[PDB]
């Protein structure tokens, strides 16, 4: 084509991001958040009231970001390939650094149990601690996650198909899927003989499973907002980089589970 | 199974609750909320703290 | 909007055109940045001993 | 304005904003650097009376201050936010409000570390906080848990800005740049950039299972209770060794450069140079346990411990072998950054070498927690990473900035650091050997001189800062008389041979990498068009 | 080489006058602590 | 509801930046100014109280 | 009776299998050259972790198809380490008094 | 001229010793609890925990002892 | 054993672990002086005789012959380095048949010794807490903040292990005179051993932070003869 119609553009494919103003929105709030969560901690404040809306202001700045990603990615329409790539690539790595925070918690758990201190009595499990059986609830979900990924992988091979009653079904119940795990899960933890203060083995038992379940819930979270773009015609055939990002997401997570499980569950007790 | 044994431990009388070890229920300082011994899932059932008789 | 380029609209300080002096500016933040620790030194003794 | 310096998505002006924080807080820590060793430069309760516990903050304030707010931002975050997508030819950065969040969560991490010093008396625990030193029994108070937030903020600030950095050098490269034809510091940064995040989560993950176990009553490292302060040794040390390898790699990378382009020859074997590199990278998450000989391991893991750490020596050897290879043979042009290049190598090399005196298991029994270390490491650290800061600097700000400094203050700048530095650090080797323990607020009055010697260093050392501070201000307000008035150098490259003034002005930048061709104060769309590499 | 002074004389010539030199730089980069324990009150001054 | 391309065409064509460019995007800023304000502004109250040591009044 | 040696490694064979497992199922699903990397990989990965939770209910089984043959365990170990723990005390106390 | 102290033992050479002292005192309360209730070559344990472990380990372990809230039960009827 | 003002040595031998870190220590010295001259030297070398070069040999850039030999040098002086020093490392704790035991149990800010073989006929173990001497009681000759009021005493001439712990905060049993370094964390109980072969006192101080009082914090230990030891322990 015409010279004078081709330098009318960007002349290179990647981003140029106009500025916006949630960094420094969301970095005063995360200062907010810190500082008060160690001014409550102590009784310095009378309530939980500021860390209550502090963490609603950041949850609220960051929701704003990703409604300015969304609107970016798919109404300004600045996403291509190159770009498209690079988010990829950044998400994958992100992800690399949440499963080195449970290697932490893996660590942590191995290192106290397969050398186990005299005061709780030289044996994993504990003394008197009475150790949750993993065939009962476990077992539930543990074949959760796993028909959980069943569902999203059709629904994201529907979704490049073409069919739409298909990938927003396998959507609908993966949600719906997980968020009956997660109740499951509350159901687990609000009948347990040992609390997180019980002993080394309440407690790491319970930092490792409660990190799973704060990631879940994000998950959640984020597969709520891709049911939401989905619904309304955002989501493409071709272009659905921010729903490979949370299937990647939940297949990890369904992979870290069973790690967490085993050694959780079966081993440890 | 387990619902009918948390209705058979609902009538336990506390002080029957059998006085357990050193690391169970540790109160290094109190928890801010609450009255001060209480988490965020304590169910006051199945988790009671014996205070010593 | 591309930001126009020159010798001094690269940092966040203005320079040549100004109503006080350069210095004033220049010294007084690492004076504040030296005399963050002091301060903390002050605070520090008036609530334990005497100063 | 306020777009610019506010909202400003740009990794130009971030930096300059990194930097500003960077030069604010190590004022700041060399301040209390002052104040430490102004205290401890005679037995004997000195200048703060009494009051052990004030030296403890103190001491943990310069160490957590110097460390992650002057010394990784200004290697990482303000050079790494300059200069990487200006040698590979990117526009500016990939995730570009990524890299905004992650200077703008810095100085707030900076205020609640200065809060954290002034209520209920304070955290001193030194910078490797320790249980159960710092669980709520033995230190009871909202400080070290401000002091903490302080380490989840850094911590989070790089990360993002690692993350940003590996994507934005492993896509956005320009049209010719191939997997191993990059500049050495674009290399420096991409591995470093991985140790962040294969390394800081594991700190993050310890340091709130710190939190709690202060204020939540779990017992991670309670130790009646079940748990044991041991484990958070090793979670802290498996960050605590990839931390300063990550703040010397960059450093690793200037040096590379600046004795590259200022000896008119290529770094000798430069591929052998970045497997080295990558090997230190890779291998140095294998050793993390040589700050735990003491704490009571087997000797046979301290028997492994102690062999690969040697193995690790081994290519930093390799590295500074092609150092020495590629400034002989040169055209040694001595201006002020060559000057910290060439004072580098050798104050690094004896850093190194009673390094591997510290590394045998055997031998750590009677160094440990003693001011061999601190000779040790404030040469490794201090020299290494600021003398390559320095050299960062002298010879990248006329081109960043676009103001030449004057150069003989440079020149007395560096001969004062060089001289009041090697004055403090090297009597600490004497009072290692000698028995003073690490951390006391003072001593025995035996070995009282060689702290009045290292006092009277520390004087000097804060003298040649204040003349860098005027150094600053000279080069702000005199750049353009200092381009005219034959007070500077202008050209770093000289001329060759036989190449003639006329001829020189033609070609007058022979440069390897990019950052050279741009103008000084580079525009703020420097790459419209790509920029073309065969 | 094969016609002028022998490399090993005009080898010489240039760096047994830089081994001194050399011995004096090291004996006075390392060399100091010396130079202050000479004058202090420990040495019976 | 297959409301996208009228977005993209009120999008693309406007001066205003990206997060007031929406249509019920006022509903959206102005009370999380207010909230943002308040949330950041008010512990910067409870720091001196915090220095000077004087705890709260519970129970 | 070899139950107890391959029993008493569960958890080493339970991981070795999860890993042959999923890389024969990512040799297999990788040879069908039409996918991406990603769905190739995820696919390759719940195919794994089926056949490896399918497998930890066969050794519950072979559990307690050990467990009739050593009966109540952790508890009877204990006290021949305790026998070994008295000899080893009589034989060096009665050398004590004799030598 | 005698000091005779316990030597070393074969189970535990390693630097740490909580483990030789725990099962040393766990293992006297078992000698002394079921083959006879005190007579016997079993002064061994005794000698090997009051020279290996502090007196504040000892009475916290007797306390819990009495108590009932003891770590590792010591086969008590 | 005690420090001495301006001295750039090692507290001097009494045990035969101290006397194997000595001699590995200037071993190791010994052949890291050959590296730190020849370093030193060839940036000498190097920046006084090519910054009077006019032109830069810039076609020199990888040889393989000798860039194998300097990567194969370091390897070669790394094994003869690190080949005592596992000789030392795994003598060092080679515990086999001591004579007697102490603990050394460390808390807030003191030490609390204690001996238990049952050598002393009142019956009883023996324990002392091991205050420092604050420093505006000293008497014309003690030495600042590394005396101490109640001194432990060891015999010459035995092997004596001693196991370390803390009822609190990470201390640390120090000695370099002895050659004798242990974390005592609160967990557990850690044995290091020593034949001291000199009679005399010996100073030392925690070398781990313990808070407020850790410069208050010393050891003393006097090595006596076994008769006068024996009396010692039976009278006290
Ligand atoms: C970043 C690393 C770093 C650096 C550079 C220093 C440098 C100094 N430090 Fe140290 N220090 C530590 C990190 C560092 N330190 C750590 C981790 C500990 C251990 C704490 C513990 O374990 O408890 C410690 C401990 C420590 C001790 C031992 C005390 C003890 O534990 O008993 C002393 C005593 O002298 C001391 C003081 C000083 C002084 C006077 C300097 C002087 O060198 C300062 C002068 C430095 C400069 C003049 C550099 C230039 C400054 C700039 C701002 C340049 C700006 C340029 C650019 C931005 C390009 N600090
Ligand atoms: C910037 C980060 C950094 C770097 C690069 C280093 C470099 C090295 N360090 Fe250091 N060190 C620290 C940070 C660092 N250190 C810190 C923070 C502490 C105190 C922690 C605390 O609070 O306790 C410490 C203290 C410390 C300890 C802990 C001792 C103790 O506390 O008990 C050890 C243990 O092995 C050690 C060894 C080494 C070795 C072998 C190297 C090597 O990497 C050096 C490599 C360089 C050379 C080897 C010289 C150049 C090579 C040649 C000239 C070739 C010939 C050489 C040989 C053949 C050997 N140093
Ligand atoms: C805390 C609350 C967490 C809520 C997460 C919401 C995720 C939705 C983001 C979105 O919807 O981002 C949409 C975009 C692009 O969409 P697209 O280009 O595929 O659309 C194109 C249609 N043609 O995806 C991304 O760039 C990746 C976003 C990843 C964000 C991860 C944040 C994790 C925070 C953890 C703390
Ligand atoms: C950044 C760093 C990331 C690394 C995070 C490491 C793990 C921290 C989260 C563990 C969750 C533990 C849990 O969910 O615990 C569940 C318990 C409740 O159990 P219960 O005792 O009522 O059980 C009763 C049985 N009948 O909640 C607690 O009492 C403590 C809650 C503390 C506050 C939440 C965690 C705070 C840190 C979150 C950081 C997230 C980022
Ligand atoms: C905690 C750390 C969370 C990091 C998430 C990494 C996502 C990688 C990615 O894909 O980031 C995509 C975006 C940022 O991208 P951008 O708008 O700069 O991209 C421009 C288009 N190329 O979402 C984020 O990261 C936001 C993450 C922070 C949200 C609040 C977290 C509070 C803590
Ligand atoms: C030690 C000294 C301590 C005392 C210093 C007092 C001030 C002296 C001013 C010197 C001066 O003014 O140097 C200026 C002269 C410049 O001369 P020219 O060759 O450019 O002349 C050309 C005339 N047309 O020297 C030099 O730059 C060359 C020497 C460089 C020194 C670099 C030192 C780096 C640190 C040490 C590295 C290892 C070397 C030592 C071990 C072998
Ligand atoms: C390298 C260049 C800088 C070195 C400065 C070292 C000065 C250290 C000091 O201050 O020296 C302290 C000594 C010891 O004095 P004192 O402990 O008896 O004094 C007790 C309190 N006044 O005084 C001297 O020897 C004076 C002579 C100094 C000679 C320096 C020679 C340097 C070569
Ligand atoms: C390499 C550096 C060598 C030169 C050091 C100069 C010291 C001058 C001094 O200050 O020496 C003073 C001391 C005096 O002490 P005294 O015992 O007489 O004290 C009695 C007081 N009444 O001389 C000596 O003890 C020995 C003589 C010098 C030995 C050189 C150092 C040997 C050990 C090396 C330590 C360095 C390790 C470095 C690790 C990388
Ligand atoms: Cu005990 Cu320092
Ligand atoms: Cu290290
Ligand atoms: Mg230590």
């Amino acid at each position: 084509m015409t010279h004078l119609e081709r330098s009318r553009h960007q002349q290179h494919p990647f981003h140029m991001v106009m500025p916006s103003p949630w960094p420094i929105v969301v970095s005063f709030a995360l200062l907010s958040l810190a500082l008060s969560t160690a001014l409550t901690m102590h009784g310095y404040i009378g309530n939980m009231n500021m860390v209550y809306l502090a963490l609603f202001v950041l949850l609220t700045s960051s929701i704003l970001w990703f409604r300015d990603i969304v609107a970016e990615a798919t109404y300004l329409g600045d996403h291509t390939m190159a770009v498209r790539k690079g988010i990829n690539l950044g998400f994958l790595m992100f992800v690399l650094s949440e499963v080195l925070i449970f290697a932490g918690l893996f660590w942590a758990y191995f290192h106290s149990a397969m050398s186990p201190d005299v005061t709780l009595g030289a044996c994993w499990p504990p003394v008197g601690i009475e150790a949750v059986q993993p065939t009962e609830l476990p077992l539930l979900n543990t074949i959760i996650l796993l028909s959980s990924g069943a569902t999203v992988t059709y629904s994201h091979h529907a979704l490049i198909a073409g069919n739409r009653n298909k990938a927003l079904s396998g959507l609908l119940i993966t949600f719906w899927l997980i968020v009956i795990f997660v109740t499951c899960q509350y159901i687990e933890y609000t009948n347990a003989a040992f609390t997180i203060s019980d002993g080394v083995y309440g407690s790491v038992f319970y930092a490792g499973t409660g990190l799973h379940f704060l990631h879940m819930v994000m998950l959640a979270a984020m597969l709520g907002v891709n049911y939401w773009r989905m619904r309304n015609y955002h989501l493409t055939a071709g272009h659905h980089v921010g729903y490979e990002t949370t299937i990647i997401y939940t297949h990890v997570l369904d992979v870290i589970w069973l790690f967490l499980y085993v050694v959780f569950y079966w081993w440890g007790v | 199974e387990h619902a009918e044994h948390r209705e058979h431990l609902k009538h336990v009388p506390d002080s029957e609750w059998p006085r357990d070890y050193e690391f169970m229920n540790i109160r290094s300082k109190p928890f801010f909320w609450g009255d001060g011994d209480k988490t965020l899932f304590w169910n006051p059932v199945v988790n009671r703290h014996i205070e010593h008789d | 909007v591309h930001f126009k380029d020159g010798v001094y609209e690269n940092i966040p300080f203005k320079v040549k055109g100004r109503k006080t002096p350069y210095a004033l500016s220049h010294f007084g933040f690492f004076a504040i940045g030296f005399a963050v620790p002091f301060v903390a030194c002050y605070v520090q003794l008036k609530k334990s001993g005497a100063f | 304005m306020v777009q610019r310096w506010l909202y400003s998505t740009n990794a130009k002006d971030i930096a300059v904003l990194y930097f500003m924080l960077a030069i604010f807080s190590g004022m700041a820590g060399t301040a209390m650097s002052l104040i430490i060793r102004l205290e401890l430069a005679a037995p004997g309760s000195q200048y703060l009376h009494g009051n052990s516990q004030l030296f403890n903050v103190l001491v943990v304030g310069h160490a957590v201050l110097m460390i992650f707010f002057l010394v990784m931002p200004a290697l990482i975050g303000g050079f790494g936010n300059y200069l990487l997508p200006l040698m590979i030819g990117a526009t500016d950065t990939a995730f570009p409000r990524i890299n905004n969040i992650a200077f703008w969560v810095l100085p707030m991490g900076l205020v609640c570390l200065v809060t954290s010093t002034l209520v209920e008396s304070g955290a001193g625990t030194g910078w490797t906080v320790y249980p159960p030193l710092s669980s709520i029994q033995a230190h009871s108070g909202p400080s070290v848990d401000l002091a903490i937030f302080a380490l989840h903020l850094t911590s989070i600030s790089s990360l993002l800005g690692a993350i940003n950095f590996i994507v934005t050098t492993l896509n956005m490269r320009t049209n010719g740049m191939t997997m191993h034809k990059l500049p050495l510091f674009v290399w420096s940064i991409f591995i470093t950039a991985f140790l962040l995040l294969l390394s800081l989560p594991v700190l993050s993950a310890g340091i709130t299972m710190l939190l709690l176990d202060r204020n939540f009553n779990t017992s991670f490292f309670e130790v009646s209770g079940g748990g044991d302060p041991i484990l958070y040794e090793h979670l802290f040390w498996f960050f605590g060794h990839p931390e300063v390898y990550i703040l010397i790699i960059p450093g690793f990378g200037i040096i590379s450069h600046v004795v590259s382009t200022y000896s008119k020859k290529p770094v000798f074997g430069e591929i052998s140079m970045v497997y080295a590199m990558a090997s230190i990278g890779l291998l140095g998450f294998l050793v993390w346990s040589h700050h735990m000989y003491i704490v009571g391991l087997d000797a046979d893991t301290r028997a492994y411990f102690t062999s690969a750490t040697m193995i690790i020596a081994i290519p930093t050897g390799i590295k500074i072998f092609s150092w020495l290879a590629t400034i002989h043979g040169g055209s040694i042009r001595l201006a002020t950054p060559m000057l910290y290049a060439i004072a580098f190598l050798f104050l690094f090399t004896m850093g190194g070498l009673t390094g591997v005196a510290l590394a045998n298991a055997s031998l750590d029994v009677a160094f440990h927690d003693t001011y061999y270390v601190v000779g040790h490491f404030h040469y490794v650290l201090s020299m290494g990473a600021i003398f390559s800061l320095f050299a960062g600097y002298y010879y990248w700000s006329p081109q960043i900035l676009g103001l030449n400094y004057n150069e003989k203050l440079a020149q007395i700048q560096f001969w004062l650091i060089f001289i009041g530095a090697n004055v403090i650090f090297f009597p600490m080797h004497f009072l290692g050997i000698n028995g003073m323990p690490r951390r006391i607020p003072d001593y025995p009055d035996a070995f009282a001189g060689w702290n009045y010697v290292a006092s009277i260093g520390s004087f000097i050392a804060t003298l040649s800062l204040f003349l860098f501070i005027y150094i600053l201000y000279d080069q702000l307000v005199n750049g353009l008389n200092n381009k005219v008035n034959n007070k500077s150098v202008i050209y770093n490259k000289a001329p060759d041979f036989v190449e003639s003034n006329t001829i020189f002005n033609l070609n007058t930048v022979k440069s390897s990498s990019i950052e050279f061709l741009l103008t000084s104060p580079p525009a703020v769309h420097s790459f419209n068009t790509p920029a073309v590499q065969s | 080489g094969r016609i002028g002074e022998s490399w090993v004389i005009t080898e010489g010539r240039r760096l047994i006058p830089e081994i001194f030199q050399w011995s004096a730089v090291l004996s006075v980069c390392l060399g100091w602590p010396g130079a202050v324990y000479f004058f202090s009150k420990a040495r019976k001054a | 509801a297959n409301k996208v391309i009228q977005l993209q065409k009120i999008f693309q064509s406007s001066t205003k930046p990206l997060w007031w460019r929406h249509p019920r995007s006022a509903l959206y800023l102005y009370p999380f100014y207010a909230i943002f304000a308040v949330a950041v502004v008010t512990p910067l109250l409870y720091i001196p109280n915090a220095i000077r040591g004087i705890k709260a009044k519970k129970a | 009776k070899f139950v107890e040696g391959l029993s008493n490694n569960k958890y080493k064979i339970i991981t070795g299998a999860w890993a042959a497992s999923l890389y024969g199922s990512w040799v297999i699903v990788n040879k069908d050259p039409i996918m991406t990397k990603a769905q190739k990989i995820v696919q390759a990965r719940m195919y794994a972790q089926f056949i490896t939770v399918g497998l930890l209910l066969a050794s519950v089984g072979l559990s307690m198809y050990e467990n009739k043959l050593h009966p109540n365990k952790q508890k009877v170990n204990e006290m021949r380490r305790w026998e070994n723990a008295l000899r080893v005390a009589e034989e060096e106390e009665r050398l004590e008094k004799e030598g | 001229s005698p000091l005779h102290t316990v030597g070393f033992d074969a189970r535990f050479p390693q630097q740490n010793q909580t483990k030789h002292c725990w099962q040393s005192y766990v293992d006297y309360h078992k000698c002394v609890n079921m083959k006879g209730e005190d007579f016997a070559p079993c002064k061994v344990f005794w000698k090997t925990y009051n020279a290996l472990c502090p007196l504040d380990w000892i009475e916290k372990w007797d306390d819990q002892r009495e108590k009932g809230i003891f770590a590792g039960d010591i086969n008590s009827d | 054993d005690v420090p001495t003002p301006y001295a750039c040595y090692f507290q001097d031998s009494a045990t035969p672990n101290q006397e194997g870190i000595l001699e590995l220590h200037d071993n190791i010295m010994f052949y890291l002086l050959v590296i730190l001259g020849l370093v030193s030297w060839m940036l000498y070398t190097i920046v006084m005789t090519y910054s009077k070069n006019p032109i830069a040999y810039k076609y020199i850039k990888h040889g393989q012959t000798i860039e194998v030999i300097w990567t194969i040098f370091p390897a070669v002086i790394l094994l003869i380095i690190a080949f005592p020093s596992f000789i030392l490392l795994y003598l060092c704790d080679e515990v086999i048949s001591p004579a007697m035991t102490i603990k050394a149990i460390g808390y807030q800010w003191y030490w609390k010794y204690e001996y238990s073989d049952f050598i002393n006929d009142s019956g009883e173990t023996v324990e002392f807490e091991s205050y420092v001497i604050p420093d505006e009681l000293l008497e014309e000759g003690q030495l600042r903040l590394l005396d101490t009021d109640t001194s432990m005493v060891v015999p010459v001439d035995t092997h004596i292990r001693f196991v370390v712990t803390a009822a609190d905060v990470i201390h640390d049993f120090a000695i370099p005179s002895l050659g004798i370094k242990v974390d005592a964390t609160p967990g557990r109980l850690n044995q290091v051993s020593a034949l001291i072969q000199r009679e005399g006192v010996f100073y030392g101080a925690c070398s781990e932070l313990c808070g407020t009082g850790h410069a208050n914090m010393p050891i003393k230990i006097e090595a006596v003869s076994l008769p006068k030891f024996l009396e010692w322990l039976n009278e006290q």
